[PDB]
């Protein structure tokens, strides 16, 4: 599988 | 009189956490003096997270591209540059809560306190160790990017970790406060895998000493061993080979209890081949490997900050 | 994996810790606004501890008798009064670092964070649960008297515990911020011991749900069980009996993961009867019970 | 064999 950059979302 | 996973009081680090937003991408930032540190991943956009050419994405950004918030207030960025996997956003306001601090690159097996954050706001703090495979068994959800790991010395906060991503192992990878990664990991959404991990032998022994220091010493025996003979049993159980240097790190603990390191190993060797036999050490049934010789000292001597 | 025993950020509590001294006895105190809270034990000398008469001991004291300090600054006490096992000392300064706060009495099974302190200075923070027998398995050295247990809901600190003593069994006893003890214990060095303790069943199921939501699913089975049969088993292994109210609480966690509570009970039952035979559940090798359903929901989504 | 009010 692939890694995940754990950033967020603001809208 | 119970050995729990003590974390450092987190007040001093909480006063350095800020939210950083690039367009619709938001994450956590570390605010020290007139600089904010955060993962460069912030300048990433949703469709460009596989192989983002950072140098290029940064070129099309300006100080106005960054929205740095601390509470309700907005910190005006007046400068930006990249350092390895981190961005150094200069702000016009020097952080009033900056604590005395240092940036230090931690080594495998060592521990630190993590302050898990979301939207620039602190949610929880816990203990973890830098695994031998260079990863950390933590608890981070999306948005945790930017969270930092640290230790404390009298009055100094030693920042040693900034979270970046989660591996398919359900494990995590990050960088030091200089942006250099721990391990062979890169901050892109490609297929990367953690190497096989081993038990931090140094810490298990530290733990055993702690057991002894708290009067729980049924496992001790009358013999001693060699590093060779020990390592031989150790590899069976996937333990980190123990080195002479490790022995010296256990020096203080070994002197406080007066139990030679090789003597403790002989006890551990026996503890591995036989098992606890329903017995418990420090109210535990498993052999703990995430307590450094320092933590043991720290918790048993009620060190304050 | 991806599951840790998380404590709340201690910053807001740190800014309220102070040192209170009376005679030669010293310990921690909570400084909120213009009041300092501390265990009334501070006014007892070694001998007094064997069978103190707090009314008697307090009336012989004046404000001058209390030495409260914030760091290296003597805080002046302009009033004192006793409330159950706590002492409320009035000080002539208001603590600006005072966070939004509430005094709540938690229920056994609930979890909270503890900020271990010595001489009014922070030493470390950890998460723990209020055991069914009202005691707490803490890492409380001595002099930790006065340390507080708390929860943080948004930016509001809910103080729920104030450490008092260590029981001969090795565990700890304390009160709420109103001075009422949690458990049949008293402010006195005498023979004491909490009732029989039990494993917190509600939490273990929340934990197992945490493993499932986090990918782990090996422990599930096709077996079935009724609420009563599950309890008959659980009671054998010293687990708290499970009520309909506990299963309804596990509703959210049930919806998510799509596993019926009774079926999850069917899995735990098998677990209680067959150890884990070398397997680990969410990194652990034993059924963890210091995670409330709320905790789990918070850590896997919040 | 007795409770200890952990004050310093």
């Amino acid at each position: 599988t692939s890694a995940v950059l754990q950033s967020g979302f603001r809208k | 009189s119970g050995f729990r996973k003590m974390a450092f009081p987190s007040g001093k680090v909480e006063g350095c956490m800020v939210q950083v937003t690039c367009g619709t991408t938001t994450l956590n930032g570390l605010w020290l003096d007139d600089t904010v540190y955060c993962p460069r991943a912030v300048i990433c956009t949703a469709e460009d997270m596989l192989n983002p050419n950072y140098e290029d994405l940064l070129i099309r950004k300006s100080n106005h591209s960054f929205l740095v918030q601390a509470g309700n207030v907005q910190l005006r960025v007046i400068g930006h540059s990249m350092q390895n996997c981190l961005l150094r956003l200069k702000v016009d306001t020097s952080n009033p809560k900056t604590p005395k601090y240092k940036f230090v690159r931690i080594q495998p097996g060592q521990t630190f306190s993590v302050l898990a954050c979301y939207n620039g706001s602190p949610s929880g703090v816990y203990q973890c160790a830098m695994r031998p495979n260079h990863t950390i068994k933590g608890s981070f959800l999306n948005g945790s990017c930017g969270s930092v790991g640290f230790n404390i010395d009298y009055d100094c906060v030693s920042f040693c970790y900034m979270h970046h991503m989660e591996l398919p192992t359900g494990v995590h990878a990050g960088t030091d406060l200089e942006g250099k990664f721990y391990g062979p990991f890169v901050d892109r959404q490609t297929a990367q895998a953690a190497g096989t991990d081993t038990t931090i032998t140094l810490n298990v022994l530290a733990w055993l000493y702690a057991a002894v220091i708290n009067g729980d010493r049924w496992f001790l025996n009358r013999f001693t061993t060699t590093l060779n003979d020990f390592n031989l049993v150790a590899m069976k159980y996937n333990y980190e080979p123990l080195t002479q240097d490790h022995v010296d790190i256990l020096g203080p603990l070994s002197a406080q209890t007066g139990i030679a390191v090789l003597d403790m190993c002989a006890a551990l060797k026996e503890l591995l081949q036989n098992g606890m036999n329903g017995r418990t050490i420090l109210g535990s049934t498993i052999l703990e490997d995430e307590f450094t010789p320092f933590d043991v000292v720290r918790q048993c001597s009620g060190v304050t900050f």
